[PDB]
């Protein structure tokens, strides 16, 4: 998952921060749902 | 399925030429350990040789493939 370190720090980017931040729910969903054996979550927080 | 991660029913029904067992996740690791434990033991000349079936499979093997010419 392409994750951002900054979620609204810069602003003026539409819903970019919303998309990236909500992409972190997959860490919990992996444990809490029945798709753990088919997908593994690797959130890469991409720097500058 | 639980031991070696393959379906004898599926093999009988479809006669696959190739069958890839994947060793991902905890279940895949258990299947890989079952595959690695398979040994061919033989007392030849009074000495118990222990050849290993699936010498390819190790702790880093992510998959094994049964091959066949036709099925």
């Amino acid at each position: 998952l392409p994750m951002s370190p900054n979620h609204g720090t810069f602003g003026g980017d539409g819903m970019y921060s919303e998309s990236k931040l909500s992409l972190e729910t997959l860490f919990n969903r992996w444990h809490s749902e029945s798709w753990a054996n088919q997908l593994t979550v690797c959130g890469a927080i991409i720097g500058w | 399925k639980d031991t070696y991660g393959f379906s004898i029913l599926d093999i009988v029904i479809n006669n696959p030429v190739n069958l890839t067992i994947h060793f991902g996740g905890e279940k895949g690791k258990r299947i890989r350990e079952n595959y690695s434990a398979m040994i061919f033991e033989t007392i030849v000349d009074g000495k118990l040789k222990t050849e290993k079936i699936f010498k390819e499979i190790n702790e880093h093997s992510t998959s094994y493939t049964f091959r066949s010419e036709k099925g």
